[PDB]
C-alpha cells in the first residue's frame, strides 16, 4: 500500500513522466482530495495506516535505520511523500522554465504559485531572541541533564500535569532546528519568483 | 666539559641566530686565530662578510677574504676548497705549487 | 588608400568565413539536438520489452 | 626622509654606541623604556599591510620565545615536556603555526577536545581512566570523532525523512527488488508499468 | 543497562516526536492531517513555549550546531583523568571550564596564534607574578634559553629597517653620517645580536668562573652530564646529528 | 538454474539500458558544447 | 580617437566572448563532475547483485 | 559444466565492473581537462 | 583469522570505504584496545598466533 | 583534498594521530664510527667464517 | 547622502564630515569607526584616546 506506489512515482519522476507520476501518486495522496463513488471522500489520505497514525515498530533505535524510525513514527512518511510531491512540482516548473517560451513561463508561474499555496508561510527564528549564553559547566551539568531526562521520562510513561513550572532559568538545553530541505525550497521558490 | 660546553653553546647560538654555517664559522675563526676564541675581530669579520654578501652578492669565503682574511686552502675537504676553486679549475698541466 | 581597401576586403572575407562557420556549427547543433531529444527509439524499447 | 622617520630619531640611532661592556669608548645602550619609545617613534611612519606583517612576525617570534621559556622553566610533575610538539600535546592548542590561519574559540575547543580524547583513547597518556573510557560515546568514537558524522547521526532521528531513500529500503523483499529491476527500464510506458 | 538504554532511546523518540508535532514549518496544507496530543499539551504546559521555540540553521542554540557537539564532548571528556592527576583536563586547562557559549564566540574569526599567546601569557603571569612589560624586559636579558635574550623593540627596529631599505644603500649614499656611526650599530641592525647576546658571546670562559658561567647560561636541570649526550644536544638546540658533527 | 539465466537476461538488459542513458547524457553534454561554440563565434562575428 | 574607441569595442567584445566561454566551459565542468562523482547507479548495482 | 557456466557469468560480471571503473577514470581525467581549460580561460580573461 | 580480514580491509581501502575498513580491521587490531564483555581486554592483539 | 577549513582541521587531527601512533624516529649512529676497510678486509673469508 | 553620492564616502565617514563625532560604540558585532581608524592594528599597547 505504500512502498510500491512511490517506487513507481520515483521512477516516473526520474524519467520525466510528470503526469503519469502525478496520477500514480494520487493513489496514496491528493491535495484536491479523492473522488469515490462520485462523492467527496471524507478522509484526507488514501492510506489507512498513515491516516490513522498507526505505528508498526517497537525498537527503531536499536540500529541505524531511518526506515525503522519512520515505521515507529508513521507521519514522517507523510512528510516524505509531501516533499516528494513538492519536488515533482518544482521539476515541472523548471522544466517549463527551460525553454523560455512565454506560455512556458506562464505555466511555470502557475506551478510556482501552486507550490507556494501548498507550502503556506514559513516561520522564523524566535528562540534566538532570548536564548541565554551559558557556561561550559552549565551546558555539561550532569545534574541538569539527569533532571531533564527524569522530566521527559515522567512525561512519557505517565501524562502527569503536575510540576507546572519548569524554571526555564536552567539554561542547559538546545532548540530544534528548521528543515534545511524546507528552507532550501523556500529560497529556491523566492529566487524563481524574483527571476 | 663545562668550558667546551659553553663554547659550543656560543657557536651554535651565533650560527642559529645569524644563519652562519659551521664550516663558515670554522674558516672564519681559523683565519682569525688558532685559539678558537670569540673576540670583536671575529664578529667584525662576520659583519663585513654579511654586508658584502648582501650588497655585492659575494660568497662567504670571498667576502671573508675581501674584508682582510686569507684564502682557506684547507676547506671541509669533501669538495673543492677556495684555493683550488681559484687556481685549480683546472690545473694547466702540472700540479699546483703556490 | 588601396592598401586599406584591401584590408577591408580581408576583414569582410573573415566575417564571411565566420558566417559559414555559423552554417556548419548550427548544422552540428541541430544534428546533436535531434539525436539527444529523440534519445531511444521504438526498436530499442521493443528489444527491452 | 628615506627611512620616513624623524631627524632626532635618526640622531638617536646614530648615537648608539653598541659597545656592550667596553672594548671601545662606552656603552651608550638606551634603557628599556627608551628603547621602546625609540622603536615606536621610528616605526610610527609605516603603511598598513606592513603594519600587519610586522605584527604577525612579532607574534610568531614572541610565541616561539614564550614556548622556549615555558619549556625551560615550568614543568608540571608527571609530564616530560621538552619540545614545541610536547607543549602542543599538553595544551591541546597548536603553538608552532602561522598567523595566516583563522579560527573561532569554539572550533579551537573542538580541536583541543578531540585531540585530548584521542590521546586518552590511544593509551599513550599514562594513568588514563580505562573505566571511564569504555562508555557508549568512546565505543562510537568512529562516528563521534568528526562533527559532520555526529551531526548526521543526530539529525537522523529528528529528521529521518532527509535520509529516507524512495528507491530502496533496508529489509526490502527480493520480490520488490525484482519489481524494481522490471520497472527500471529506460522509458516507462504505461502498459509496461501495469505489466 | 538494557533498561537504561531502552529508556534513553524512548526519551529520544518522544523528543523527536514532540518536535515533529511542534514544528511550525508544516503549515502547510498538511497541517489539517496533524493532531494535538495530550502528551503534547502536557509538554506545552510543563515547559512553556519550549516546544514551539525553534532556531534557524547555523544558530548556536541548536543541538545540531557545533555548540551541542562541544557540550556532549565535554560531558564525556570531563572524567578521562582523575582530578588529582596532572593529566586532568581541568588541571591542565582551567580556562576551558568557564567558556562562554555565545553566537559571537563562534562567529568572530581570530588567529590561533593569538589564543596560544594569550594562554602562554596567562600561564607565565600566574606562575611568576609579574606584568607583561616586566616579562619582556626580563626576556631581553634572559640567558637560560636558546631563544633568549629576546629584545622586542630591537627586533622591531631591525625588521622595520629591513622592510624600508635593505643593505643600507640610502644611508651609504649619504657618507656624512658614516663619520659619526661605526660598524657596531650596523651589525646590530643587520644581523641578530641583542646587547645581551653580544655580552654572552664576548665573555671569557675560564675555570675560575666556569661553573658560574654554566649556571648563568643554563638552568638547574641542565648539567654537563646531560650535555654529554650528542642526542641531548640535538634535541635541546633543534639541530641535526651531522650538523653537530 | 534457468531462473538464474533469466536473471542474467534482465541484468544485461538493464545494463545496456543504463548504457543508453549514458549515451543520452554524453549527447546532451556535447550538444551543450556545440551551442556553446555557436555563441562563441556569434560574439566573435560581431567583434569582427 | 574614433579608431581607438573602435579598438576598445573590439577588446571588450572579446572579453564578452570569453565570458560566455566561461559559461559554456563551466557548464561542461558541472556536467562532467556530476557524471564522475555519481559513478555507478542503483540499477547497475542491482544488475551486479 | 553449469558451475563453469556460472564461472563465465561471474567473469563477464567482473569484467564489465572493471569497464565501469575504466569509464569512471576516463570521466575523472576529462573532468580534469574541463576545469583545466576553465582556468586556462580564467587567466586569459584577465589578460584580455 | 588473518588473511580474510585484511582481504576485506584492502578492498575497502581501495574503494575508499574508510570507516568500514577501520571497523573490519578492528577485528584483528585496534590501538584503543578491545571491549569484551564490557571490560578492557588485557591482550593487545585480537589474533592469538 | 577539498581544502575546506573543517576538512583541514580534520586532516590535522588525522596527521597528529598518525604522528602519535608513529612515535619518534631514530637516526644514523653507526656511520659516526664505522671504519673504512679494504677490499681484502671486506672479502676476508676467514672473518666471514 | 550627498557626500556618499559625490565623494563616494561611507555613511559614518560622511556623517562625521558633516559635523558629527566618530561613533566609538557601533553595533559592536564588528569593528567600530573609532577602532577602524585607530586600531587597525594597535601598535603595541591598548588604545587610550
Amino acid at each position: 500500500f505504500y512502498y510500491t506506489p512511490m517506487m513507481c512515482f520515483q521512477r516516473l519522476l526520474q524519467e520525466k513522466q510528470f503526469d503519469e507520476a502525478t496520477q500514480w501518486i494520487n493513489y496514496v495522496y491528493n491535495p484536491a482530495g479523492y473522488i469515490v463513488n462520485g462523492e467527496i471522500a471524507p478522509w484526507i489520505w488514501n492510506c489507512r495506516p498513515l491516516e490513522e497514525t498507526t505505528s508498526w515498530n517497537a525498537n527503531p533505535l536499536d540500529a541505524i535505520d531511518p526506515d525503522a524510525v519512520a515505521q515507529n513514527d508513521p507521519m514522517h512518511y507523510k512528510i516524505a511523500t509531501f516533499m516528494r510531491l513538492l519536488d515533482q512540482l518544482i521539476l515541472r516548473g523548471d522544466m517549463a522554465y527551460r525553454e523560455l517560451t512565454r506560455d512556458a513561463l506562464n505555466e511555470a508561474k502557475m506551478w510556482y504559485v501552486r507550490t507556494l499555496e501548498l507550502l503556506g508561510d514559513e516561520p522564523e527564528d524566535y528562540g534566538s531572541q532570548q536564548w541565554a549564553a551559558p557556561s561550559l559547566s552549565g551546558a555539561a551539568s550532569q545534574t541538569v541533564q539527569a533532571a531533564y531526562q527524569q522530566d521527559l521520562t515522567m512525561l512519557g510513561r505517565g501524562g502527569v500535569s503536575k510540576n507546572l513550572r519548569t524554571a526555564n532559568s536552567l539554561v542547559g538545553l538546545f532548540l530544534p532546528e528548521y528543515n534545511p530541505a524546507l528552507t532550501d525550497y523556500w529560497q529556491t521558490l523566492r529566487l524563481r519568483l524574483f527571476n | 666539559l663545562t668550558i667546551f660546553a659553553l663554547k659550543l653553546n656560543k657557536a651554535i647560538r651565533l650560527c642559529l641566530t645569524s644563519g652562519l654555517s659551521p664550516n663558515e664559522l670554522q674558516t672564519i675563526v681559523r683565519s682569525d686565530n688558532a685559539q678558537g676564541i670569540i673576540n670583536d675581530s671575529v664578529l667584525t669579520k662576520v659583519f663585513y662578510t654579511l654586508f658584502y654578501s648582501h650588497r655585492y652578492a659575494l660568497s662567504f669565503d670571498d667576502a671573508q677574504v675581501l674584508n682582510g682574511s686569507v684564502i682557506n686552502q684547507y676547506a671541509d675537504d669533501d669538495s673543492v676548497s677556495h684555493f683550488n676553486r681559484l687556481f685549480n679549475t683546472p690545473p694547466l698541466k702540472g700540479k699546483i705549487f703556490e | 588608400i588601396r592598401i586599406q581597401q584591401r584590408t577591408v576586403d580581408e576583414v569582410d572575407a573573415d566575417i564571411a568565413v565566420l558566417a559559414e562557420s555559423r552554417r556548419s556549427a548550427q548544422n552540428r547543433l541541430e544534428k546533436y539536438q535531434q539525436l539527444y531529444d529523440e534519445d531511444i527509439n521504438h526498436g530499442e524499447q521493443r528489444a527491452m520489452s | 626622509s628615506a627611512l620616513h622617520t624623524m631627524p632626532s630619531v635618526i640622531r638617536t640611532l646614530v648615537n648608539i654606541r653598541y659597545v656592550t661592556a667596553l672594548n671601545k669608548a662606552e656603552s651608550n645602550l638606551p634603557s628599556w623604556d627608551e628603547w621602546q619609545t625609540l622603536a615606536e617613534n621610528m616605526e610610527a611612519g609605516l603603511s598598513t599591510q606592513q603594519a600587519q606583517t610586522l605584527a604577525d612576525y612579532t607574534a610568531e617570534r614572541l610565541s616561539s620565545v614564550l614556548c622556549n621559556w615555558f619549556l625551560a622553566n615550568i614543568q608540571p610533575e608527571g609530564v616530560s615536556l621538552h619540545s614545541r610538539d610536547d607543549l602542543y600535546s599538553y595544551f591541546l592548542i597548536d603553538n608552532q603555526v602561522s598567523s595566516a590561519i583563522k579560527t573561532t574559540r569554539l572550533a579551537e575547543a573542538i580541536a583541543g577536545i578531540q585531540l585530548y580524547i584521542n590521546r586518552a583513547l590511544n593509551r599513550i597518556e599514562p594513568n588514563a581512566r580505562a573505566d571511564v573510557s569504555t562508555r557508549q560515546f568512546f565505543t562510537d568514537w568512529t562516528v563521534n570523532n568528526r562533527y559532520s558524522t555526529w551531526g548526521g547521526v543526530s539529525r537522523l532521528v529528528y529528521y529521518p525523512e532527509n535520509y529516507i531513500d524512495p528507491t530502496q529500503r533496508i529489509g526490502q523483499t527480493r520480490m520488490m527488488d525484482e519489481l524494481l529491476e522490471n520497472i527500471s527500464q529506460s522509458k516507462l510506458s504505461r502498459d509496461t508499468v501495469e505489466d | 543497562y538494557h533498561e537504561t538504554i531502552e529508556q534513553k532511546k524512548n526519551n529520544r523518540l518522544l523528543e523527536a516526536r514532540i518536535f515533529t508535532r511542534a514544528n511550525p514549518q508544516l503549515s502547510g496544507a498538511i497541517r489539517l492531517g496533524i493532531e494535538r496530543d495530550s502528551v503534547s499539551r502536557s509538554y506545552d504546559e510543563m515547559f512553556g513555549a519550549r516546544s514551539s521555540s525553534f532556531v534557524k540553521p547555523g544558530s548556536v542554540a541548536s543541538m545540531f550546531s557545533p555548540a551541542g557537539y562541544l557540550t556532549e564532548l565535554y560531558r564525556e571528556a570531563k572524567d578521562l583523568h582523575f582530578s588529582s592527576s596532572a593529566y586532568h583536563l581541568d588541571n591542565r586547562r582551567p580556562d576551558l571550564a568557564d567558556l562562554t557559549l555565545s553566537q559571537s564566540n563562534m562567529d568572530t574569526e581570530i588567529s590561533t596564534l593569538t589564543l596560544s599567546n594569550e594562554l602562554l601569557l596567562e600561564h607565565i603571569t600566574r606562575k611568576t607574578g609579574g606584568d607583561s612589560d616586566a616579562l619582556m624586559e626580563s626576556l631581553s636579558t634572559y640567558r637560560q634559553a636558546i631563544d633568549t635574550p629576546y629584545h622586542q623593540p630591537y627586533e622591531t627596529i631591525r625588521q622595520v629597517i629591513m622592510t624600508h631599505d635593505s643593505t643600507l644603500s640610502a644611508l651609504s649614499r649619504n657618507p656624512e653620517v658614516m663619520g659619526q656611526a661605526e660598524g657596531a650599530s650596523l651589525l646590530a641592525i643587520l644581523a641578530n645580536i641583542s646587547p645581551e647576546l653580544y655580552n654572552i658571546l664576548t665573555e671569557e670562559i675560564t675555570e675560575k668562573n666556569a661553573d658560574a658561567l654554566f649556571a648563568q647560561n643554563f638552568s638547574e636541570n641542565i648539567t654537563p652530564e646531560n650535555f654529554a649526550s650528542q642526542s641531548w644536544i640535538a634535541k635541546y638546540y633543534g639541530l641535526e646529528l651531522s650538523e653537530v658533527q | 538454474s534457468l531462473s538464474a539465466t533469466a536473471s542474467q537476461y534482465s541484468a544485461d538488459k538493464i545494463s545496456r539500458s543504463e548504457a543508453y542513458r549514458r549515451r543520452r547524457q554524453e549527447w546532451e553534454i556535447q550538444r551543450d558544447n556545440a551551442d556553446g561554440e555557436v555563441k562563441q563565434m556569434d560574439a566573435q562575428l560581431e567583434s569582427l
